[PDB]
């Protein structure tokens, strides 16, 4: 029910409507991801394209999707990809856990790298998707005198 | 116990022996 | 006489709220709480009855109330209030103590007492609502207020044990008032709370608690059964977000039932017959379990009828059940014996008994089982019979209806025998020898696996009671 | 302290484990 | 909130320490079995 | 087909006289403006807008628009529009739509569903009604599915192929699953035939299995030879038995004892 048919709408024409249809899509995506799980394979392909313009809309749908299938990776991929929909300011635990997860990534990365390079934070070699929430949410903290989070992430 | 009691019904003796005698009387 | 009314109960009231305030304060004792809470249930409802309303008056003036100034009032307005000594502030039992919350901390905003007085405040709120039976408006009213503060309110290991209660009146409350009345605003409700169970449920998965996860989700699971949706049940249960850790005694048996009812539907019987057997075992023999046990009971013996083999009918006699159980009991003997009419004339009387249950819908596809049983029982007597000697047994149609049901029969590997057009007669397959084959290496690779599944449970299981007696001093 | 707070049961869950096999052990 | 932190550390340890016993007592008890068939 | 100035009026009299096909066409320029209005689906909120406005037009355009899918061989169409159709009749509490008052078009999803054999929505769309001893058994239409399998289920073919043919009820909207029915049925018969049955002519193939016309089961034929003398089957029906089975799901037979020993073998990590 509900957004269930507008989840096969995206192979018709008219992708002007299917804007629309993402926005009523928005308020289902922390409801039921059952029915999009189905349509997984399908959202995934148009993010390439070159004429699909709501990838930004459309990475906010696969970003609570995959989260409540039980993959906290793969949701992180998705909020980095748009970098537009995802609200770091917004207070929910959807958000405090790919900020979680994505820190935590940049770890596991930056640990073998520091031995080959010590720029590597100045350098392209780690992904700035990866960056982008790191390098904020640490600032973050330096504005809330809080040096807990802050010198415990960094060494 | 209790599923031998009610899954016998009223046939048999009372029917079965009856059918004995005109079966002998046939043959 | 109404003043010793109230200090009586509210002494009572707050001695066994000091033993649970005390021991969240240091690390995690919640295990202890939890053991103390599922008594509190049965204690609360007895007391709530005796000394009228006014145990819970005066136990908001006690302590801070941060929403409850209204609550209080608007509960008590519906029942006609007769007011003695109404006005707030009328029993003081602080008196500036430290397990007393004490005041001019309290009052200076300098220390939050909210959080374990708050959470706790809408526990007694709910008892009291089912016990009175209040609905309509005072139903709807404390819907708006717990969800918005679960919501803003961030609860610990210790605090996620409070709400995971308070979610099965919400859904309680609900089936009660779209039962007893239907209006435009009965829908409107219930379109929040299910979308309000998921988002609850998103939150809970990090929590890793394992009464919040596994209550919402028997209280989701029969919500899909009312719908009759599958599709959402069907991802729901493949995810395995269900904790088998500990459940108690409650919900042991209430996750297997539903799993029975979605597999029924199915056609797989093989996975679903566990489940109902399962659910017997892991629920209690008491007597508040026997509203489980007549439902869950009634289910097993019809999932037997449709996997067309005859179950045992010495259940439906030696059981002090059977008054309920009578209307079964026609259905498998019809079923037993294949006549046609009598099966037709069965399901008619007592369809008004089938209604509460929704049993006459699986009932009316035992139809099909009437021949499907009786082709097994005539096949079984005879390895070959002629064409003709089986419609002259059931009485069926002709001989080329019978050709088209016996093929039917075999399908799934059941009767296992073939039909020979030119011969005339049917002739069974089944040599039996199957010992020469792999079948009884088989079942003997899952038993040990059984075994050894039963000792990987007793494998680690002992050291629970022995760390608190080995850590304290002994003499 | 999310991590922290997460992997804290892990913490909890192998100690009740290895002590349960140190009685085993201590037996032999 | 320094013990936070710090013990985050010790939380690794912790795991690994009763790991290394649970993979040593694998082989130690294996030497026992022997000595008890061999009295 | 346009007909007159609004859509909706040159919907209806080109579905009733014929040509399905054009009457696809004017189905994306009626869900422009309605998705722009939230006219497509009914809010959750209230608009004070239920039987006025466009809510009432787009109830029987959503209506019509599934039933003109079936001729068209669409099966995407079809279940879009059906979908959509899950807040109509349903909405808030008592019925301000018209789903049931056609009862056909709950049959045509419901027939839909087994051309895939699959019966795993089926039988779970029987418990979605909310009237099934009034309006779902009384009524034929709704029942035409389930009186169609229960002789599946009983196993006699014979009463269940007459209500593709005899029945008045494939005429009009059952056509278009009539004959995907009745190639339903084919597939379903002669798969038991392979063990059971040794050897039998063409005229049981003809009778039994109700086939019209010849040589239509020489295509049938083709690929995995049919010299139809004895037992050539396994080409329709599934497939053959294929030989040597090893490597695939849990336990073989031929090559491999380790994982048959890995059962023997399973005690040594329970026991360490």
């Amino acid at each position: 029910t509900t957004a269930a048919p507008l989840l096969a709408l995206l192979r018709e024409n008219q992708d002007s409507v299917k804007t629309y249809a993402l926005e009523s899509i928005n308020n289902v995506v922390d409801q039921l991801w059952s029915e999009i799980s189905n349509e997984l394979p399908d959202i995934e392909a148009l993010y390439d394209d070159d004429t699909f313009s709501d990838r930004e809309m459309a990475a906010l749908i696969a970003s609570k999707v995959y989260y409540n299938l039980g993959e906290y990776e793969s949701a992180v991929k998705y909020a980095l990809a748009a970098k537009d929909r995802f609200d770091i300011d917004e207070k929910s635990q959807f958000v405090e856990t790919i900020v979680s997860k994505s820190i935590e990534m940049y770890v596991q990365e930056a640990s073998k790298q520091y031995t080959k390079d010590e720029q590597f934070y100045t350098k392209d070699i780690i992904d700035p998707k990866l960056t982008s929430i790191f390098e904020r949410m640490i600032e973050k903290c330096l504005k809330a005198s809080e040096l807990k989070l802050a010198l415990g992430i960094a060494l | 116990e209790n599923w031998d009691d009610v899954e016998v019904d009223d046939d048999f003796t009372n029917e079965l022996k009856a059918e004995l005698d005109r079966y002998k009387r046939e043959n | 006489l109404h003043h010793s009314e109230k200090k009586y109960a509210e002494e009572d009231q707050v001695q066994e709220l000091l033993k649970v305030l005390n021991e969240i304060s240091k690390t995690t004792l919640t295990l202890d709480p939890r053991y103390i809470w599922r008594s509190l249930k049965d204690l609360s409802s007895l007391r709530n009855q005796e000394l009228l309303n006014a145990e819970t008056l005066c136990f908001t003036v006690n302590v801070l109330y941060p929403d409850s100034s209204s609550f209080k009032k608007n509960l008590l307005k519906f029942i006609t209030s007769n007011h003695k000594s109404s006005v707030p502030g009328s029993a003081e039992l602080r008196n500036s103590y430290p397990a007393s919350f004490y005041s001019v901390n309290t009052e200076k905003k300098t220390i939050e007492v909210t959080a374990e007085i708050n959470c706790f405040m809408h526990l007694l709120v709910q008892l009291f609502l089912w016990d009175s039976k209040e609905l309509e408006q005072l139903v709807e009213f404390n819907r708006k207020v717990v969800i918005p503060n679960l919501l803003c309110y961030y609860n610990l290991r210790s605090l996620n044990l409070i709400n995971a209660k308070l979610w099965f009146y919400i859904y309680l409350s609900h089936e009660t008032l779209a039962r007893s009345s239907e209006e435009i605003n009965s829908d409107n409700q219930n379109i929040i709370l299910r979308s309000t169970m998921m988002k609850f449920l998103k939150i809970a998965s990090l929590k890793h608690d394992n009464e919040t996860k596994a209550m919402l989700i028997n209280l989701i699971l029969r919500d899909f059964l009312n719908n009759g949706e599958v599709d959402s049940a069907s991802d729901f249960i493949s995810k395995l977000e269900y904790p088998h850790t500990d459940v108690s005694s409650s919900l042991e048996a209430r996750y297997f039932f539903y799993l029975s009812k979605i597999n029924a539907i199915q056609l797989d019987y093989s996975t679903a017959n566990e489940y109902i057997i399962a659910a017997i075992r892991k629920a209690p023999h008491n007597s508040k379990s026997l509203g489980f046990l007549q439902q869950s009971n009634k289910l097993h013996c019809c999932i037997q009828l449709l996997m067309g083999d005859i179950p045992e009918l010495s259940f439906f006699h030696q059981s002090n059940m059977q008054k309920s159980l009578l209307p079964y009991y026609h259905l498998t003997k019809a079923v037993k014996l294949g006549d046609l009419k009598k099966f037709t004339s069965t399901i008619t009387k007592y369809k008004q008994l089938l209604l509460k249950d929704d049993t006459y819908q699986l009932c009316v596809r035992l139809r099909s089982n009437v021949i499907k049983t009786g082709i097994r029982i005539i096949s079984l007597t005879y390895k070959k019979i002629s064409l003709r000697d089986i419609c002259l047994k059931l009485n069926l149609d002709s001989e080329q209806t019978v050709e088209y049901m016996v093929s039917r029969a075999i399908r799934d590997g059941v009767i296992e025998a073939k039909i020979n057009h030119e011969d005339g007669f049917i002739e069974t397959t089944e040599l039996l020898n199957i010992y020469d084959s792999e079948d009884p290496q088989q079942v003997f690779d899952e038993r040990i696996k059984f075994a050894n599944q039963l000792h990987d449970e007793y494998l680690v299981s002992m050291r629970y009671p022995e760390d608190k007696k080995t850590q304290q001093n002994e003499k | 302290e999310q991590k922290i707070q997460e992997t804290e049961l892990k913490i909890r869950s192998k100690t009740e484990n290895v002590r349960r096999l140190e009685a085993q052990r201590n037996a032999l | 909130y320094f013990k936070l932190k710090k013990l985050e550390k010790e939380y690794e340890l912790l795991t690994l320490q009763e790991d290394y016993i649970k993979d040593e007592q694998r082989h130690l008890k294996r030497e026992l079995k022997r000595a008890q068939e061999e009295v | 087909m346009p007909s007159l100035a609004e859509l909706t009026k040159s919907l209806s009299i080109a579905f009733e006289n014929g040509d399905y096909a054009a009457c696809e066409k004017l189905l994306p320029p009626i869900k422009i403006e309605l998705i722009k209005n939230n006219l497509l689906i009914p809010d959750l909120s209230i608009q004070n807008d239920i039987y006025l406005n466009d809510l009432m037009i787009t109830k029987r355009i959503l209506e019509v628009g599934a039933l003109a899918s079936i001729q068209t061989f669409n099966f995407d169409s079809f279940e879009n529009y059906f979908n959509q159709l899950k807040p109509y009749y349903f909405s808030n509490n008592h019925k301000l739509s018209e789903s049931d008052k056609k009862s056909k078009l709950i049959s045509l999803y419901l027939l839909n569903l087994l051309s895939q054999n699959n019966t795993t929505k089926f039988h779970s769309e029987l418990q979605y009604l909310d009237k099934h001893i009034k309006n779902l058994e009384d009524d034929s239409l709704l029942s035409y599915p389930i009186k169609l399998d229960r002789w599946l289920m009983e196993g006699s073919y014979q009463k269940a192929w007459d209500l593709l043919q005899s029945g008045s009820q494939n005429i009009s909207e059952f056509d278009s699953f009539t004959d995907i029915l009745k190639s339903a049925i084919r597939d379903e018969i002669a798969k038991n035939t392979e063990l059971s049955y040794d050897f039998l002519p063409l005229s049981n193939i003809k009778a039994l299995l109700f086939f019209n016309n010849e040589k239509e089961t020489e295509k049938f034929a083709l690929e995995r030879n049919w010299p139809i003398v004895n037992s050539k089957v396994y080409f329709n029906n599934q497939s053959k038995e294929k030989a040597d089975y090893e490597d695939e799901m849990m336990h073989e037979e031929d090559q491999k004892t380790n994982i048959i020993e890995k059962a023997m073998d399973y005690a040594i990590s329970i026991e360490n």
